[PDB]
Order: C-alpha cells, then sequence, then structure tokens
DNA sequence: CGTTTTATTTTTTTTTTTAAA
C-alpha cells in the first residue's frame, strides 16, 4: 500500500520460504524481499526470496538509557517531565489535532481506547477483560471521520476500513471444496490480525442481522468458530471497535429516546459503554473559529496550532504505562459506593437502562 | 544382532526383579491385571525407565520400532512362560510408555521424523472402526483367505483454543490410530499421545508439479486421556440428605454473590429428579422437568447456567439464535460416502437438559422438535420419507430474554416474554430478577483477587439423590387441593387467574417426590409438601396480576 | 437354527458364524445372480469358486494358425443360470449406549429364497459370516464390512403381530351383542379408565362403524367416509386419550409440523401422501390452524372428497381411501 | 517377430432470484 497505482489493483503474487524464515509472519507489516524470480516447470510464473527485514531497544524520543530492560522505557528523564505535570494532558487535548476542531471531550478521551485496559491477576472461573465497546455518531458534514483515517497513520492496527462493504464472512474464511493444498482451509480472515490492536470500521449503518453473532462476542467471549462443512475452535478477540451508524435526517430530535431516535437492535445498547456523540447547532460564531483557522490550512507557514508533543515521543510514551499494573484497596475505591450512588440519584431523574456493565 | 542379546536382559532383569515404591512392583501384578482383564496393554513409564537405566533414549532413536519388538518379545515370553494357560486364546502382545514431557504441536519438522516424541491433540470429527490385511501369503497354482485382520479407524487432531499464538492459523494434522488402541475417539476431547513422526510410505515419490504432494503421519503407542468428563463418604451420608442442606447446598450453590436465594432452592431440586412408571396399559406417563425465567439486559440471564455444565451426569449447552440451526430433514437416507447430512441433538444426553438463553430466539421448525418431548414424550419427523420419532426421557431449562424491552410488572407474563401457550403448557418452573434498592465491596473484593459441600465429589451425591431412593403414596392430604383448584378459579377469579391444573400440580408431583431424592426419605409427607407450596407460593405469585395479595393470605398459612 | 451385539467382532471374528439379534432398517429389491453359463469361443460351463475373466487362450483358435488373442469372449447368458438377491440392513439395540455415541450399523447379503421374507420395523436374530469385498497393500489398507446370511430367525412379539404372517372369541363376541346393551354400554368403554364424553359418546358408535360407502349407477361414490369433531381447552386428559386411541385400529397421532405437501442407483423414490395408514384407518389430531397454510390445500383435497392428484414430476395418482379424522383444538375461546 | 489400450459426485457463497396476509 505504500505502492498504489491508479486503475489497477494490488494483484496477487505466490511464494515459499525456509525453516528459519518460517511461520515468523503476522498481518499487515513493511519487510525486505529477496528478488530471485523463479520459473515453474510445469508453464506460468512463481516467484521465491531469502532475505526478510520486517520494544527493549527504544523507540523515537530517546538516546540509550537503563530500564526494567535494555532501553524499553529508559527515557524516564524526558518522558517524566511529559509524565506528571497533569497539564501534560492538555498536549494530549491539544498537540495532537492541531490540525482539527471539534469537541473537546473526544479529544481527552480516546488515548485510554489506544492504550491497554485492566489486565488483573485473578480468576480462571472467568475472564476479566481491559477494552471496552466504542461508538461515535452525529449527522456528516460535521468532520466525523477525518480521525479515524488518521489513525491508520496514528496508531498500530488501526485498520482504518469501510463496513458498508463487509459481509458476514468478512471476518473468517467461508470455503474451500477441491484439493487446494488438503480440501479444508477455513482459518483465514479479516479480524485477528489484531495482532494487539483494534479494528474500527465506518458505516455500520445499513449493516445486516447476522454481524452481531460476532458482536455477541465481544466483551464477554471473543471466541471464533463456525457452523459451515469444516471445523470449530476458537481463538481469541484482542480488539475493540468502533461504531459508525447514522440518523435519517440526521438530528436526534429531543423529544423522544435516543434509544428510539435511531431505535436499532435490542443488546447493543447494553454492551456499548459510551457514545460521545457530536450533535449539530447554528450559532455561526462557532463556525468563524473554523474557517479562521484554514486561514492557515493552505497558506503554507505553520498552518495550525503550535505544537507541544511530538507524535513520536507520545507514540514511545505510550508503553511505559503499560508494564505497571495498579493495585487498588483504594479507600475511595470503596466510596465509589457513593459516586455510584450519587449518580443513580441523577440517574433517577430523566425516567436509559442502566446496570454495572456500566460499573 | 548381537546386541539384541543384551537389551532383552536389561529387560528380562527389569520386568521380574524390580521394586519401587516399598514393594510388589506392578510389573509382576499388571501382566496378570492384564491377563485378567485381557487387555494387551501393559504399560511403562519412562521415568521408572530412566530410574532404573536411562541408556534407552540414546539407542532407541535410530529404530524405535525394533526397540518395541524386543519388548513384546520379552513381554510373550513372560506371560506364556508363567502363564502358559494362556497359551490358547489371543497370545500376543504389545506395551505402553508414559520422556513425560509436554511437546506441542506446530514444532515437528526436518529433524522430528521417525523418532522420539511426546505430544498432545484435540479430537474432531473422522470416520468408523474397519480393518486392514496383515501378513505375506498368497500363492499356489504350480490367496485372499484365511489372511489374519487388524481393526483401523482414522483420526483427527486439533490444537488447544487456549493456548494459541494470538491470531496464527488453527491448524490440522492427519494421524492414525489401531485397533486395540480404538473404539475411545469422538468429537471434541484431546488425548496425550506418545507419539512417533513419518510420512506415508511412498506419499508422490515422482517427477510432478511444481510442488510435492506429501503428507506427515503419526500413530500412538500410548494414549492417555486428558478430558474424563461419570466417575471419602464420611461427608455425603451424615451431612447431604437433611433439610438443613438447603442452607448447607445453598451455602455452596451459587458461589458468585449472595442474590436471589430462591433460585439456590430452586437448582438445589433442579437436577435432582427423573422418574419412568410408565403405567399399565396407558402409556408412559411423566418424568420431565420444564423451566425458564424472563430476566432483563442487565439482569443475569446470560450468566444464568453456567456452573451446571461441569458438574452434571449430563448437560448438553447450546445458546439460541443468531446461530441456530435446523439440524436439532432425515428421510431415512443413512448418511451415505462424502454426503454428510445431519439430525437432532435430544436423543444425546437423553435424562440431560438443554442449557439454553435467546431460548424465544430460535425457528418455529426447531421448536416443532422441542415441544412433544415435553408432552407426549415424543416428537415427530414431518413428512419425509421416514416419519420418525426422536426418544424423550429428558429435561427442558432455559434463559431467555424478555420482550419488546426490559421486564414487564405483575401483568401476565406472556407478554412479558412472547413464547407460545401450547408450548408453555407442557412448562413447569419459574423466577424472577428485577431489582430496586454490601455487593460493592464484595464486587471490588472480588475485583481483587490477586494470584459446605465438597467439590471433588458432589455429583456421585446427586448420582445417589438421582439413583438410590423412590417412594411413591396415595393421596396423603392432597384432596386439599379440590379448593386450591376451585376457590382460586374462581376467588383469583379473572386477573390472571387460569394457570392452574393438575399440570401445575404433576410439576409438584415431580419434586415433591423429589425431596426424598435428596433426603433419601424412602417416604413423603406434608413437609415435603409445604415446602414445594413454598416454591409455588413463591414463584406463581409473579406470573399474576398486580393485584399481588392473592397469593400471600390465600396461601403463606401454607408456608 | 447364544446372542451377542454389532460393537464385539471384529477383525479376530472374519470367516466365523455367529448367533447376534437385532432390528430391520430397510433394503433393496431382488436383482440378479447366475452360478455358470458360457462363452461361444470355448463353451464350456464357466465354472465359478465363488457366489479369472478366461485368460489368454482364446479357443477361437485351432482353425490351422489363424489366432484371435485377447478374448473374443462374447458371455452367452440364454446358457446360464440364475438366483436372487436382496442386501439386508440392521440397526442395533437402543440399550447399548447410542446415547453419548453414535448408533453404529452394517450391511448384510442374502442369495435365493429368504427374500420376500423380511421387512422393515420387526426384530431379528441372525448367523451371518463376517466376510469382504476389497483388497490390500488406503492409506494403507481400509477395508470391507459385511456379512450374509445364514438362517435367521426372527421374533413374534407378544400380541400385537396381527398384521402380516378364533370362533371361542366369537362365542365371545355374539353372546354379548345377545344383550341389546351395547349402545350406551359402550359409552363408557372408549375412555374405559377414565371421564369424558359420558353421555355424549354413544355419537362413536356410528363412526368406528362408519355407515356405508353405498355407491350409484349413477356418478357419484358417495361419502362413506364422515367426521366428527373435538375441541377444547388443556388439562381434560385430552392429550392422553387420543393418545390411547391409537391403542385402541390404526393411525398416527401428533399435530402440525410432526406426518402432515437418495444418493444411490439413480432412480427418484416418493413415499407418497397421506393414505399410508389411513385407507380403512382413520385418524384424530390437533392443530389445524396451528399449520402452515402451503399444506393446507390438501385436507380440502383429501377430506370433503379425496380429490387427491400428483404434479411434482408429470405423472397422476389417482388415489382415494374410505379414511377420516378427528379434530382436536386448544383455539380460541 | 510379439503382447497391451480407456470413466468422479455433491455442496458452498455469491449474485440471482423470489414469497404471503
Ligand atoms: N471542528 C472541525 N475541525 C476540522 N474540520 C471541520 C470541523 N468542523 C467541520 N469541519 C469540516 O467539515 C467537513 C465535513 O464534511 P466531511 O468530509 O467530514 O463528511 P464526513 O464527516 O466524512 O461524513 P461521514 O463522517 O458521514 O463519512 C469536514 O471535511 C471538515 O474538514
Ligand atoms: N444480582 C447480581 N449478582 C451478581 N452479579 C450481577 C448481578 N446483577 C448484575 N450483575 C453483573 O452483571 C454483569 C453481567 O451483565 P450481563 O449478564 O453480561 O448483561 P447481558 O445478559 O445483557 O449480556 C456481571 O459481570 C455481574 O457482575
Ligand atoms: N378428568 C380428567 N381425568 C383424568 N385426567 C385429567 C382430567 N382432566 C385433566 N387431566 C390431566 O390433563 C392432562 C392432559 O392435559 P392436556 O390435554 O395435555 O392439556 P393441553 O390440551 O393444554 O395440552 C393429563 O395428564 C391428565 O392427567
Amino acid at each position: 500500500q505504500a505502492e498504489l497505482p491508479r486503475g489497477c489493483i494490488p494483484r496477487a503474487v505466490e511464494i515459499i520460504l525456509r525453516s528459519e524464515l518460517v511461520e515468523t509472519v503476522q498481518a499487515g507489516d513493511r519487510y525486505d524481499f529477496t528478488g530471485t524470480l523463479i520459473v515453474v516447470p510445469d508453464y506460468r510464473m512463481a516467484f521465491l526470496a531469502c532475505s526478510v527485514q520486517a520494544t527493549d531497544l527504544p523507540m523515537s524520543e530517546v538516546t540509550a538509557e537503563d530500564m526494567k530492560k535494555q532501553m524499553t522505557d529508559a527515557e524516564w528523564h524526558k518522558i517524566y517531565e511529559m509524565s506528571k505535570d497533569r497539564n501534560l494532558y492538555q498536549n494530549l487535548i491539544s498537540s495532537l489535532f492541531p490540525s482539527i476542531y471539534g469537541n473537546d471531550e473526544v479529544k481527552r478521551g480516546i488515548l485510554l481506547q489506544q492504550f491497554g485496559g485492566v489486565a488483573k491477576t485473578t480468576t480462571e472461573k472467568t475472564s476479566l477483560r481491559g477494552d471496552i465497546n466504542v461508538c461515535i455518531v452525529g449527522d456528516p458534514s460535521t468532520a466525523k471521520s477525518q480521525f479515524l483515517k488518521q489513525v491508520s497513520d496514528f496508531s498500530p492496527r488501526a485498520i482504518y476500513t469501510s463496513g458498508k462493504a463487509s459481509s458476514a464472512a468478512g471476518l473468517t474464511a467461508a470455503v474451500v471444496r477441491d484439493e487446494e493444498s488438503f480440501d479444508f482451509v477455513i482459518e483465514a480472515g479479516a479480524l485477528m490480525l489484531a495482532d494487539n490492536g483494534i479494528c474500527c470500521i465506518d458505516e455500520f449503518d445499513k449493516m445486516d442481522q447476522r454481524d452481531q453473532v460476532a458482536i455477541h462476542e465481544a466483551m464477554e467471549q471473543q471466541t471464533i468458530s463456525i457452523a459451515r462443512a469444516g471445523v470449530r475452535a476458537t481463538l481469541n478477540a484482542r480488539t475493540s471497535i468502533l461504531a459508525a451508524a447514522n440518523p435519517i435526517n440526521g438530528r436526534y430530535d429531543r423529544s423522544k429516546s435516543l434509544q428510539q431516535n435511531i431505535q436499532l437492535s435490542a443488546p447493543i445498547m447494553s454492551r456499548f459503554d459510551l457514545f460521545f456523540i457530536l450533535v449539530d447547532e447554528c450559532n455561526e460564531v462557532v463556525d468563524y473559529a473554523i474557517a479562521r483557522k484554514i486561514v492557515d490550512l493552505h497558506s503554507n507557514i505553520e498552518e495550525s496550532v503550535e505544537r507541544a508533543y511530538t507524535r513520536e515521543e507520545v507514540l514511545r510514551y505510550v508503553t511505559f504505562a503499560r508494564q505497571f499494573k495498579p493495585v487498588i484497596s483504594q479507600e475511595a475505591g470503596h466510596m465509589l459506593v457513593e459516586n455510584y450512588g450519587h449518580l443513580r440519584q441523577r440517574d433517577t431523574g430523566t425516567s436509559w437502562r442502566i446496570t454495572v456493565r456500566q460499573l | 544382532l548381537g546386541p539384541r542379546t543384551e537389551i532383552a536382559n536389561r529387560f528380562q532383569s527389569f520386568l521380574r526383579t524390580f521394586v519401587d515404591e516399598r514393594g510388589a512392583y506392578t510389573y509382576r501384578d499388571r501382566i496378570r491385571r492384564m491377563c485378567e482383564q485381557n487387555m494387551s496393554s501393559f504399560v511403562v513409564s519412562y521415568t521408572d525407565l530412566a530410574n532404573k537405566e536411562h541408556v534407552l533414549a540414546y539407542f532407541l532413536p535410530e529404530a524405535p520400532f525394533q526397540m518395541l519388538e524386543i519388548f513384546d518379545k520379552v513381554a510373550k515370553d513372560m506371560v506364556l512362560s508363567i502363564f502358559p494357560t494362556y497359551e490358547r486364546v489371543t497370545t500376543e502382545i504389545h506395551v505402553r510408555i508414559s520422556l513425560p514431557l509436554i511437546e506441542e504441536l506446530r514444532t515437528f519438522r526436518k529433524l522430528h521424523l521417525n523418532q522420539l516424541v511426546r505430544t498432545l491433540g484435540v479430537v474432531t470429527a473422522t470416520t468408523g472402526v474397519l480393518p486392514q490385511l496383515s501378513v505375506i501369503k498368497y500363492d499356489c497354482v504350480k490367496n485372499m483367505e484365511q489372511t489374519l485382520y487388524r481393526n483401523y479407524q482414522k483420526i483427527t487432531l486439533q490444537e488447544s483454543p487456549g493456548r494459541i499464538p494470538a491470531g496464527r492459523i488453527p491448524r490440522s494434522k492427519d494421524v492414525i490410530l489401531l485397533a486395540d488402541l480404538c473404539d475411545q475417539c469422538k468429537p471434541g476431547d484431546e488425548l496425550e499421545v506418545t507419539g512417533i513422526y513419518t510420512n506415508n510410505y511412498d506419499g508422490s515419490l515422482n517427477t510432478d508439479q511444481g510442488f510435492p504432494v506429501f503428507a506427515t503421519v503419526i500413530i500412538a503407542n500410548h494414549v492417555v486421556v486428558k478430558d474424563s468428563k461419570q466417575v471419602d463418604i464420611a461427608t455425603i451420608q451424615k451431612l447431604s440428605k437433611d433439610p438443613r442442606i438447603v442452607e448447607r447446598v445453598v451455602a455452596s450453590m451459587a458461589p458468585s454473590i449472595y442474590g436471589h436465594d430462591y433460585i439456590k432452592r430452586a437448582l438445589a431440586l433442579a437436577l435432582f429428579g427423573g422418574e419412568s412408571k410408565n403405567p399399565g396399559e396407558k402409556h408412559k406417563v411423566r418424568g420431565d422437568i420444564n423451566l425458564l425465567i424472563c430476566g432483563d439486559p442487565g439482569t443475569a440471564k446470560s450468566q444464568f447456567l453456567k456452573y451446571t455444565e461441569k458438574v452434571a451426569p449430563r448437560a448438553v449447552f447450546t445458546t439460541g439464535q443468531g446461530a441456530s440451526a435446523v439440524g436439532l430433514y432425515v428421510r431415512r437416507n443413512p448418511v451415505s460416502r462424502e454426503w454428510t447430512l445431519e439430525a437432532g441433538a435430544l436423543v444425546l444426553a437423553d435424562q440431560g437438559v438443554c442449557l439454553i438463553d435467546e431460548f424465544d430466539k430460535m425457528n418455529d421448525q426447531d421448536r416443532t422438535s422441542i415441544h412433544e418431548a415435553m408432552e407426549q414424550q415424543s416428537i415427530s419427523i414431518s413428512k419425509a420419507g421416514i416419519v420418525t420419532s426422536l426418544q424423550a426421557r429428558c429435561t427442558v431449562i432455559a434463559a431467555a430474554n424478555p420482550i419488546g424491552g426490559r421486564y414487564d410488572p405483575s401483568m401476565t407474563f406472556s407478554e412479558n416474554v412472547n413464547l407460545s401457550e401450547p408450548i408453555l403448557s407442557r412448562f413447569d418452573v419459574l423466577c424472577v430478577v428485577k431489582d430496586e434498592f454490601q455487593l460493592a465491596k464484595f464486587v471490588v473484593h472480588s475485583h481483587m483477587k490477586h494470584h459446605e459441600i465438597p467439590q471433588d465429589l458432589l455429583r456421585q451425591y446427586i448420582v445417589y439423590a438421582k439413583e438410590n431412593i423412590r417412594p411413591k403414596l396415595t393421596n396423603i392430604d392432597e384432596d386439599k387441593i379440590a379448593k386450591m383448584y376451585a376457590q382460586l378459579r374462581q376467588e383469583s377469579f379473572a386477573t390472571g387467574s387460569l394457570p392452574i391444573t393438575v399440570r401445575h400440580i404433576e410439576s409438584v408431583i415431580r419434586m415433591s417426590e423429589a425431596h426424598a431424592r435428596m433426603h433419601l426419605r424412602e417416604n413423603v409427607m406434608e413437609a415435603d409438601v409445604s415446602m414445594a407450596i413454598r416454591m409455588m407460593l413463591e414463584s406463581f405469585i409473579e406470573a399474576q396480576k398486580f393485584s399481588v395479595m392473592k397469593k400471600m393470605r390465600s396461601t403463606f398459612q401454607k408456608y | 437354527s447364544n446372542p451377542t451385539n454389532i460393537r464385539q467382532l471384529k477383525s479376530d471374528c472374519v470367516s466365523k458364524l455367529v448367533k447376534i439379534a437385532g432390528i430391520i432398517v430397510a433394503a433393496s429389491g431382488i436383482s440378479a445372480k447366475a452360478t455358470r453359463m458360457s462363452i461361444q469361443c470355448l463353451s464350456c460351463s464357466t465354472v465359478i469358486p465363488n457366489l479369472y475373466a478366461l485368460p489368454r487362450k482364446c479357443n477361437t483358435e485351432q482353425a490351422g494358425r489363424p489366432k484371435c488373442p485377447l478374448d473374443p469372449f462374447f458371455i452367452m447368458p440364454d446358457k446360464c443360470k440364475c438366483v436372487d438377491f436382496q442386501t439386508l440392513k440392521l440397526q442395533e439395540l437402543p440399550d447399548f449406549v447410542p446415547q453419548g455415541e453414535i448408533p453404529r450399523h452394517l450391511q448384510l447379503f442374502c442369495d435365493r429364497s429368504l427374500c420376500e421374507r423380511v421387512v422393515p420395523g420387526n426384530r431379528v436374530l441372525i448367523q451371518g459370516i463376517y466376510s469382504i469385498r476389497k483388497v490390500g497393500k488406503a492409506v494403507v489398507g481400509v477395508r470391507a464390512p459385511y456379512m450374509r446370511v445364514v438362517g435367521i430367525t426372527v421374533d413374534s412379539e407378544g400380541a400385537g403381530a396381527i398384521s402380516r404372517y378364533t370362533s371361542d372369541e366369537e362365542e365371545h363376541f355374539r353372546r354379548m351383542a345377545a344383550s341389546g346393551d351395547i349402545y350406551e354400554r359402550l359409552s363408557q368403554s372408549l375412555a374405559p379408565s377414565i371421564f369424558g364424553s359420558r353421555d355424549i359418546k354413544k355419537a362413536i358408535t356410528c363412526m368406528l362403524f362408519g355407515g356405508s360407502r353405498k355407491r350409484l349407477p349413477d356418478g357419484l361414490c358417495r361419502r362413506g367416509d364422515i367426521n366428527v369433531l373435538l375441541l377444547g381447552d388443556p388439562g381434560t386428559a385430552k392429550s392422553q386419550l387420543l393418545k390411547f386411541v391409537e391403542k385402541v385400529p390404526i393411525a398416527v397421532y401428533t399435530s402440525g409440523k410432526g406426518s402432515s405437501t437418495d444418493p444411490q442407483t439413480r432412480n427418484f423414490v416418493m413415499e407418497g401422501g397421506a393414505m399410508v395408514l389411513a385407507d380403512g384407518g382413520v385418524v384424530c389430531i390437533d392443530e389445524f390452524d396451528k399449520m402452515r397454510e402451503d399444506d393446507r390445500v390438501a385436507i380440502h383435497e383429501a377430506m370433503e372428497q379425496q380429490t387427491i392428484s400428483i404434479a411434482k414430476a408429470g405423472i397422476t395418482t389417482t388415489l382415494n381411501s374410505r379414511c377420516s379424522v378427528l379434530a382436536a383444538a386448544n383455539s380460541i375461546f
């Protein structure tokens, strides 16, 4: 995809490899192959190779220092100024989407989606989990897909793809019926290539009444078996998701329940724990921030907000936080009961369907 | 081979001389045990083998099969020398190993051929069990009869869906079994094997297409079952037959949270029944249970049924529609070769259960099968080549979801969740979960797991409750129910007050007896009655209009 | 002529005679087999060991030299012999673990006079042979199950089978009808042990005997078949009563979708419609409207007239019957 | 101057198409 032509498609080509090169390949990566094209002695063409070149030794904002490992997070000396000074959050609200403007809640909330979740040390009787179900809606002509597209540049396994096109067989493979190799290879797919990754998708809207068969699995079961003419096994969902439906005439007219403002399926709004909508208003002084930002959008000199936190130092510091594993005997953690209680005092009014899945 | 001299000595000096673990070594006795069970699978453990002499790991792999010859000759020469009595019957032998090191799938490669191996697998579809040929004979003119045989079945294994390398493809391998190690494979189990690696005798050796068609094949010397889902008595016979057990068992019934002490009583009864008692001249009558609750999205109607999966003598689980099929279309067209068509799982675990969420979601043509099991103890394949049936001595349970939302009030339950009525005519047991306003400290403590009945027997007591004690009786005082019929047909007359029947107490009849299944009573009094009524008294009051006191004064005297 | 089972007999038990017992399933027809015939080329009765293909000797040969290799052997069946076949079939017991496992079975083989003897839904004891059909050394050698027959011995299960294969009982019959007390007496018999229809059960006296299919000189064949009804709520023993009625002439009984509108020798079988067990047999069933409306035309053809026909393929079964129904109910109010 | 030739069927998933109060 670094190479992409007009008209033509990433056509397919086929290859073998050796023992030490073998089974050391994963989802969408950038390696350096060897150009030893070779014939078929049937003819037709083939090719061959012998060499590939696809975080203990450190990421960007470093030079070598010490850590738990060699340089896995070694550069605390420079991170830590940007670790604790809690206004750094505002860099993570400001110095990350300077070319973009919307609500300031998403731009202060997504980060933990990108970052590891819970991963605790408890039962075998049942799993506990880290990540969360997620959404975003509004109506178009509000810049509600810039961000998803950007993630594909921002973050790993930010597989920005459409959902409009996909089938229910988008996810795994479906069938073979001749000796392709062994007459039963139906273990190819689309999702579990999330190698510690997420699959956020567009156009969740006109989608079918079968996708939920996978999303029902999302945060409890995370397992993968098929009722085909093959076999059944299972796999581990590593992944969260994004929501990409939309309304009919758009506005979620504030006279009917927000469930009923689209009125989609039964359990979907049980599992998705935050929706985080931006809905339209008409107060044009709102709008006159925008174009006067795009005053430097084409005018090529510093055509955004001045930054304070590069992409690469951001991306490196993501890891430092994922190997600490907090320990919660928090008395305030015991006074969440009062927090949740005064919450439900607010839930008592405006009488949605609420429970511990939101806890 | 003069080497062959010493090896059998090192066996012969080892099978009938060795002692370990403070005498009467198994090898003195396993053979005769085998001989008394006519088994031909006398076992060795490599750990003991290396405890004596580890030299048998390093002259083995130049050909382990000749090692096995050098094993069987010794064994044979022990049995018929010591049991020449045996010299009549089968009079052939091989042995087993259980190098007890777990090694893994997806590692056998170029350098793992035909050598000392130790591996696992997980089993799925394969064929029947059939025979082969064995011997070198055919000639006389200057043979296809009297030519000894040996059974055969094909395998298929699969690998752990737990220890997977994260989106690496689940894999597959073709492997063999043989006659004596046969008729133990079934779908969906794992089995640990000694294992040994080769290819076909000749897998397409020739100038060929742009890649050879080669396979790779294994068989077992030993198989040791890893799953073993059927088979310290001082607890049960003294503790598990009281009616205090509806605290003791209820102490350990649902170790998740305190909530909803009713169903502790319920599940304290739910696995605890089943009865034939077919009458004379009429038919076979009834021995089924039939249960459901209407939950809520946020309740526990998904996480509703889990714990009993592992424990029961029989259990068969299915989440409901979403991926439910109709296979749950048989012209009497027996499954011809490479043609496969399937049929209903109700008879499998006949006298077991169907564990269900999304019950109300499934397809009516499957519901046809699901219904009459519970009504006429039979069901009817519909106008195919055969109009066959499927035997139903079994039980029905589920975990459905409401209709059109979350939950309906004391307003009737057909509209609380949209089943049918004539399916519900055969339904037995009920409970309901709503909540208004300890646990939070519980939930956070349970989220801080940094890391009464015994657990490793508790089935065989319920086997005893499903096995042992089975009295019956005449009308003790249940003529009382001519009021519960007539009065509450007519006092609770017109709000929601039809659902009172003899099947409303045939339901009771199934479990009033079962108090003695719990207790090993050998009789029944009004003691077990009133507790059964405490269940009807409590389940029923929710299934009637918000005139709710209609049960309370009317029956809490019978509490 | 000590019985056995199917999961007990294998490689050891080959070329050997056995006693076991099972339950018939279905089987094929009666085709063919001979013992000998001959060929023009030599004209010898082609002696056979077992019930090869004339190697190199031709015998259109001794004509001088002029030779005739590679079989001028037109097999001449006008000289032949002739035998039968059925290829018979069994299912194992309902007692030997088909529950957590699958019920296995095998195929059988007969010879001459023992066909036209056995049909499905029967219970058998047998003696055969464990023999073979294939050859060998199939990733190595998987091969042949079957058996043949020698001398089966079937069962006589009790009191049911006045079906296929006294006058004191007529004295039993008639001295009760000598009494003119049957019309209302057997109004407490058809439910011989429980309550219902009591003073109105007299109306069955007409239906089981029926009226009379009194044909005419003119077109019509009148409605000797005539129909009756029941309808109501559950709890009245209405499920088990008609359950008994199958026990008390011949029919089938459930309601709706559950009767109701092969990979071998390229012939399309069609087992038929609803006069199968009901043409002399009659039925009594629930769920009329509780049933699909695609299979609710037939009732209108079945019932008021037996106006039967066929249209899947191009031929017309002109069927009829002396059959009838009752209806059962859980309809509205 | 001799000694040998030749066959495959059912199910998937897509894109087409089609059904009832
Ligand atoms: N706060 C904002 N920051 C940046 N751009 C904005 C903002 N508000 C509006 N815009 C501009 O308005 C345009 C809205 O049209 P746009 O191309 O986003 O449709 P879309 O949101 O992609 O539709 P959909 O999300 O349904 O596919 C965007 O191109 C965006 O540049
Ligand atoms: N009474 C209760 N007892 C224990 N856990 C509860 C109870 N009520 C709610 N929960 C919580 O609900 C969660 C499960 O919600 P869930 O069953 O998945 O909703 P759904 O059935 O719609 O998928 C559990 O993790 C559990 O902690
Ligand atoms: N008068 C009666 N005599 C005997 N049994 C009865 C009587 N009334 C009801 N029953 C009971 O009703 C049950 C059958 O109910 P059923 O007709 O199946 O209800 P439904 O028609 O709703 O399915 C029988 O098991 C029987 O015990």
